[PDB]
């Protein structure tokens, strides 16, 4: 035990576990609560209220099977049949510094069209109320030929921009 | 010199709305995209010259260092001796456009082809001695 996977990967650097309360799953506790499989509730140490830990989004694998939805990923025929829809798409990243380490951050958006975006290292760090979109602080990728991005960490943008700016191209690339 | 100032301003410029929906059709301007549209034709208002006469506001009394000024201007001209210069009359001047402007207060009577037209070769060498003294 057990087999786990990269999905939701907490990549704090704190060492401590989490409280009973407060903590997401089972697996999040730490060790003093946990006795066979259960927490119990040991009033000696209490609940910080203030704390921020860097989750991981890596390895997202949906096949979910309902009816009332559209399943994402279709076949060879499909595809081909629904040509003019067509785009490339690819993303270069960054890595994660000085609160917490282990993951990847999204820096540059290209697209089969020209047009090349880039974004501000965002993460969703989590918060004793709740979990929160915030700024997060990184450093480019240490193999050299990814050189070429140092002077992109110091461009923008929000992504509150930035999605707005895909939606509209994507809209006046595809609109005829 | 006259009762009154007067105001010069500058109009727009004018759309060519064919070639533009040629463009778009063609798939350009697209967003967020590289090529895109940047110069324009500026308007300006009312006191639009003076406004930009003003900018000589950065011209300042400027003394030079004489000596090193002295050496620089021999090497500079030291860079232009492959030419050759010297009056010439009248009748060797080349005029391209005989048809512009001619200052002030001789645009109230024509363009340059006038005054180029009317003063026979005698009349421009004599002018030319005449500055020369
Ligand atoms: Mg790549």
């Amino acid at each position: 035990a057990e087999n786990v996977t990269g999905l939701f990967k907490d990549c704090s650097k704190v060492i401590t576990g989490l409280h009973p309360t407060q903590a997401p799953t089972h697996l999040s506790v730490d060790t003093k609560f946990k006795t066979e499989g259960l927490c119990v509730d040991i009033p000696g140490i209490p609940k910080d209220m203030t704390y921020r830990r860097l989750i991981s989004m890596m390895g997202f694998k949906m096949n979910y099977q309902v009816n009332g939805y559209p399943n994402m990923f279709i076949t060879r025929e499909e595809a081909i049949r629904h040509v003019r829809a067509w785009i490339g798409f690819d993303v270069e990243g960054c890595h994660a510094t000085r609160e917490a380490v282990g993951t990847n951050l999204p820096l540059q958006l290209g697209f089969s069209t020209g047009v090349n975006l880039v974004a501000v290292p965002t993460g969703y760090v989590d918060t004793p109320n709740n979990t929160d979109f915030s700024r997060v602080s990184a450093k480019p990728p240490p193999g050299d030929q990814f050189k070429h991005l140092i002077p992109l960490m110091y461009k923008g943008l929000p992504w509150n921009v930035v999605r707005i700016k895909i939606v509209q191209m994507l809209s006046d690339t595809l609109k005829n | 010199l006259t009762n009154n100032v007067a105001f010069q301003t500058v109009k727009p410029g004018n759309f060519n709305k064919d070639f533009y929906d040629f463009a778009v059709s063609k798939g350009f301007f697209k967003e967020g995209s590289s090529v895109e549209l940047k110069h324009f034709f500026f308007a300006q208002d009312g006191n639009a010259a003076i406004s930009d006469y003003d900018y000589y506001r950065y011209n300042l009394p400027t003394m030079c260092d004489i000596r090193q000024l002295l050496f620089v201007v021999e090497v500079v001209d030291k860079y232009f001796d492959c030419y050759d210069g010297g009056c010439i009359n009248a009748n060797q001047v080349i005029v391209n456009n005989l048809d512009k402007s001619a200052g002030f207060p001789f645009n109230k009577w024509g363009k340059a082809r006038l005054y180029y037209d009317s003063m026979s070769y005698e009349d421009q060498d004599a002018l030319f001695a005449y500055t020369k003294r």
